[PDB]
């Protein structure tokens, strides 16, 4: 629409994903840095791809400062542009890179809070991301970190269908995807967040399973194997097994020791069990935790 | 009822009150359709229908389809001889959009009998999603009556069933249901139900959320009154016979009321 190939200077690759490379550019008339995300479809047999009609659908109603922002999308000659605002990096290079002494605690509370503000804006406007991962959050130089990579991203409906079985990458999936439940809602969202917002302390995954079976089995041995008091359902659940280890709730101060008190309620809440306890991204920001929060630099 | 997103229904009502209005086609843009009429918009309406039987397809991609069409045939002239490969790339991207397993293009073409090709249907796949601007996320009848089931007291799935029936009778006729927003036709059909199936009515509550009392969905509620009394005889049946399966509690066998007290 308000572009074309002509105005744009490629710089560098900055990644890849399911459908293509994604480069930096440089618009030449407006001076203004992008991230072009390319889809072909030359090489494609079922048209337009699925992800790519939803990322694009979904991301154009999403107008946010912590959602990342679609530009524009050009269709060349067999070709698909998806033009976005350009962020310098993602989470997980930040921790990776310089995170070694840590990540302060004015910018994990100031980050938390950023991507709370995000996904309930998401949440609001019948969204679900379904990928919440650092790898898929964009930090920029001013202090921002924003939502990005919509590719897995859905629009539900109230109350929800059955969706897609198995989304969200394994480290950051829910137990009630996990366990196979007919539903699953806006909580799976928060689910991801927490093991994020544990990640941003640590610098190491909260529960790095390597199948679904050693991925609930990490989260039972840390978070206690629910039952039906913790959690009313679960014993009926599809993929639950009256064989499952029934191992003991431990303290959750051992859990993610550095956390202060306001930090452990606000994460204990975030992995609450139940995903109608589950606290949502709207409630969350008013937590104690944000008190004094401010949005300091990388 | 986190299922039902108590933290977020009324953010996403509201939202989908302002969306409906900026995704509305334009009312009586068949009058601008030199080759088209409402009668062979029926009949494409009443062919997705049973396509989406076959293929065993959501309820809210067929509404998106229609959605899709609408608005597609709101800026585009159509020969009647291409309505059909039009109706069937609104199907393929409603698929792609709300189908956890859609069907491969290749089943697109198939049930065209061969009157268009693989490359014809990708071709106006892109053409609808041009004149779309991608704008793919868009209200339904159906979306609204799943809110409004929830004010049912109890819940009762014939209730559930005939609305989805009525509103979906709605999609066939452009006129009138062009001129009400898919808000009010889901409130019309979700009063007649519950009138038909438990004689009560549009509940109190639903004002509070909606806004609309039976005095605003009169106009609405008389048409689908008279859609439902005369669907026995409507030219297009498929929405009938779909709707006297188990899977939707045969509510089309259930006798309309012969009056309303409204
Ligand atoms: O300019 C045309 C356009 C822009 C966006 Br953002 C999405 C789809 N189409
Ligand atoms: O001219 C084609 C093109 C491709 C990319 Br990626 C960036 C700019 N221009
Ligand atoms: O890796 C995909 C991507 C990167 C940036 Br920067 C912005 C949008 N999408
Ligand atoms: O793959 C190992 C495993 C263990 C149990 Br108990 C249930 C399912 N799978
Ligand atoms: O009744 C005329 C007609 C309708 C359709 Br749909 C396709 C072809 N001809
Ligand atoms: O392939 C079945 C069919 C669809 C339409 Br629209 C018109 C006639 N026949
Ligand atoms: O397809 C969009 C739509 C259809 C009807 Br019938 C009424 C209002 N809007």
């Amino acid at each position: 629409g308000p572009g074309s190939m002509e105005n744009f200077q490629k710089v560098e690759k900055i990644g890849e994903g399911t459908y293509g490379v994604v480069y930096k550019a440089r618009n030449k008339l407006t001076g203004e840095v992008v991230a072009l995300k390319k889809i072909r479809l030359d090489t494609e047999t079922e048209g337009v791809p699925s992800t790519a009609i939803r990322e694009i659908s979904l991301l154009k109603e999403l107008n946010h400062p912590n959602i990342v922002k679609l530009l524009d999308v050009i269709h060349t000659e067999n070709k698909l542009y998806l033009v976005f605002e350009f962020l310098h990096q993602d989470l997980k290079k930040f921790m990776d890179a310089s995170a070694l002494t840590g990540i302060p605690l004015p910018l994990i509370k100031s980050y938390l809070f950023q991507l709370l503000q995000g996904l309930a804006f998401c949440h609001s406007h019948r969204v679900l991301h379904r990928d919440l991962k650092p790898q898929n959050l964009l930090i920029n130089t001013e202090g921002a970190i924003k939502l990005a990579d919509f590719g897995l991203a859905r629009a539900f409906g109230v109350p929800v269908r059955t969706y897609t079985h198995e989304v969200v990458t394994l480290w950051y999936r829910a137990p009630e995807i996990l366990l196979g439940c007919k539903y699953y809602s806006t909580a799976v969202d928060i689910w991801s967040l927490g093991c994020i917002f544990a990640e941003m302390v640590t610098r190491r995954a909260l529960f790095p399973g390597d199948s679904e079976i050693d991925q609930l089995f990490r989260i039972f041995r840390t978070l206690g194997t629910p039952d039906e008091v913790v959690w009313p359902g679960v014993t009926s659940m599809p993929d639950y097994k009256p064989s499952f280890p029934k191992w003991a709730r431990q303290d959750f101060s051992k859990v993610v020791p550095p956390l202060d008190e306001d930090g452990r309620s606000l994460l204990s809440q975030m992995l609450h069990y139940d995903p109608n306890k589950r606290i949502s991204a709207k409630a969350a920001l008013a937590h104690p935790f944000f008190q004094d929060v401010t949005k300091p630099v990388p | 009822g986190v299922n039902e997103v108590p933290d977020y229904h009324e953010d996403i009502h509201t939202y989908l009150r302002e969306m409906e209005v900026k995704c509305k086609p334009k009312v009586g843009y068949m009058k601008k359709q030199p080759d088209i009429t409402n009668s062979m918009r029926a009949i494409l309406v009443d062919w997705l229908v049973e396509v989406g039987e076959e293929y065993k397809l959501q309820n809210e991609t067929l509404h998106l389809a229609v959605n899709y069409i609408d608005r597609f045939l709101s800026s585009m002239s159509v020969l009647r001889g291409k309505l059909q490969l039009v109706g069937t790339a609104a199907m393929l991207l409603a698929s792609k959009f709300e189908e956890i397993y859609p069907p491969e293009v290749a089943e697109f073409v198939y049930i065209t009998d061969d009157t268009y090709t693989k490359k014809q249907v990708l071709r106006m796949e892109h053409l609808v999603l041009k004149v779309l601007a991608f704008d793919l996320a868009a209200p339904t009848i159906n979306q609204f009556l799943t809110q409004y089931f929830l004010h049912q007291q109890p819940a009762n799935c014939k209730v559930e069933s005939l609305a989805m029936f009525l509103g979906e009778l709605s999609l066939i006729d452009a006129d009138p249901y062009l001129k009400y927003l898919p808000s009010v036709i889901a409130a019309a059909a979700f009063h007649l139900a519950l009138y038909t199936v438990t004689g009560q009515s549009w509940p109190e509550s639903l004002v509070q959320k909606t806004g609309y009392t039976l005095e605003t969905l009169k106009p609405c509620l008389l048409d689908l009154h008279q859609t439902y009394l005369r669907a026995p005889q409507h030219a297009q049946q498929s929405i009938r016979e779909k709707y006297k399966n188990s899977k939707y509690h045969g509510v089309s066998l259930l006798n309309p009321p012969e009056t309303l007290n409204v």
